[PDB]
């Protein structure tokens, strides 16, 4: 199961 | 017997050519088992091994949901690190990011692991404390006062002791059968000679899961490297491994040589002799 | 900009029998960036049936792939595997050994 966060650099 | 978790995506620019090309891989230690590409037709999370077709609907939209955020996240970020990097828009550019989860042979968590990467180049990873971030340049040093400022460790820690470990046990027990198995390395030892006085020995090791296995030669007991030559584990492509081992010795003393195994399906390490 | 050249090696899938159906495998590996052109040639002629897994990368990003096709080896057949790649000014031929 993948991660949840909507993660920018 | 540790097992691990690990989620892999790619993000290649395509500069005029349309959006970037986005693939993102899934993997139970050497097995792969869910795959997304934008340039597939389904714009799903498709399965790869049998034992994850167990899952609902649920499982399936989320994991789509999920890769779509990852896909457009990648995206937003080609164009930031052409900003932080003073680039044009006419090169071709990679951002790859790691992440996954490893236990030991208790099904203990041992390590979590996220990383990022720029053009084949080391850009930001998480630390081994799993509190911090290490920075591989001073435009990661901008991303990584971004990730200490939103408190990106914490959550991604929460994941990696928590969602990321409890359905990696859950796929080992739904995948028992072929994710817990054993395949011992079958050996064999072929000979050729490349002169009148010197002749090439080399071992085989095939049908072995997993991929780590270590391939010695000894002569006379006595480690040896220099006329050795070893291949890259390489699969078979049924969900088994392949590998060898070659030495060049001089004809007539192949008796000196054993070539040495070492893999997790062997209660004891093998040990190949000529005759 | 990070470049790495591309490892190939040309096996089958099980020991090669003449006469018997087996698969055949170019494995390429250790390459950056992803964008590279695989070929599997039977006497020179490119097989029209490859099939290849899905991009993945190792630790230190290098990406690997596989490709193949069923086939059947005979004593007179050569196969082989053609490799193009940024890293490569000249297209890399690895000839399938079937003790390698």
């Amino acid at each position: 199961k993948q991660w949840l966060v909507w993660l920018l650099l | 017997g540790s097992h691990s978790m690990r989620y892999f995506y790619t993000s290649v620019s395509r500069p005029g050519r349309g959006e970037p090309r986005f693939i993102a891989v899934g993997y139970v230690d050497d097995t792969q088992f869910v795959r997304f590409d934008s340039d597939a037709a389904s714009q799903r999370m498709e399965p790869r091994a049998p034992w994850i077709e167990q899952e609902g609907p649920e499982y399936w939209d989320g994991e789509t949901r999920k890769v779509k955020a990852h896909s457009q996240t990648h995206r937003v970020d080609l164009g930031t690190l052409r900003g932080y990097y003073n680039q044009s828009e006419a090169g071709s550019h990679t951002v790859q990011r790691m992440y996954g989860c490893d236990v030991g042979s208790d099904w203990r968590f041992l390590r979590g692991y996220h990383q990022y990467a720029y053009d084949g180049k080391d850009y930001i990873a998480l630390k081994e404390d799993l509190r911090s971030w290490t920075a591989a340049d001073m435009a990661a040093q901008t991303t990584k006062h971004k990730w200490e400022a939103a408190h990106v460790a914490e959550q991604l820690r929460a994941y990696l002791e928590g969602t990321c470990v409890e359905w990696l046990r859950r796929y080992l027990e739904n995948g028992k059968e072929t994710l817990q198995r054993t395949d011992a390395p079958k050996t064999h030892m072929t000979h050729h000679a490349v002169s009148d006085h010197e002749a090439t020995l080399r071992c085989w090791a095939l049908s072995f899961y997993p991929a780590e296995i270590t391939l010695t030669w000894q002569r006379d007991g006595e480690d040896q490297t220099q006329d050795t030559e070893l291949v890259e584990t390489r699969p078979a492509g049924d969900g088994t491994f392949q590998k060898w081992a070659a030495v060049v010795v001089p004809s007539g003393q192949e008796q000196r040589y054993t070539c040495h195994v070492q893999h997790e399906g062997l209660p004891k390490p093998l040990t190949l002799r000529w005759e | 900009m990070i470049q790495r050249t591309p490892k190939i090696q040309v096996y089958s899938r099980h020991p090669a029998e003449n006469g018997k159906s087996n698969f055949l495998n170019c494995y390429v590996s250790g390459f950056h960036p992803s964008d590279i052109e695989v070929d599997l040639l039977k006497n020179g002629e490119r097989i029209e049936k490859v099939e290849h897994s899905d991009l993945s990368f190792s630790k230190d990003w290098s990406f690997y792939l596989l490709y193949y096709t069923e086939f059947t080896p005979t004593e007179k057949d050569e196969y082989a595997c053609r490799v193009n790649h940024v890293t490569l000014s000249q297209p890399k031929i690895v000839k399938w050994d079937r003790d390698m």
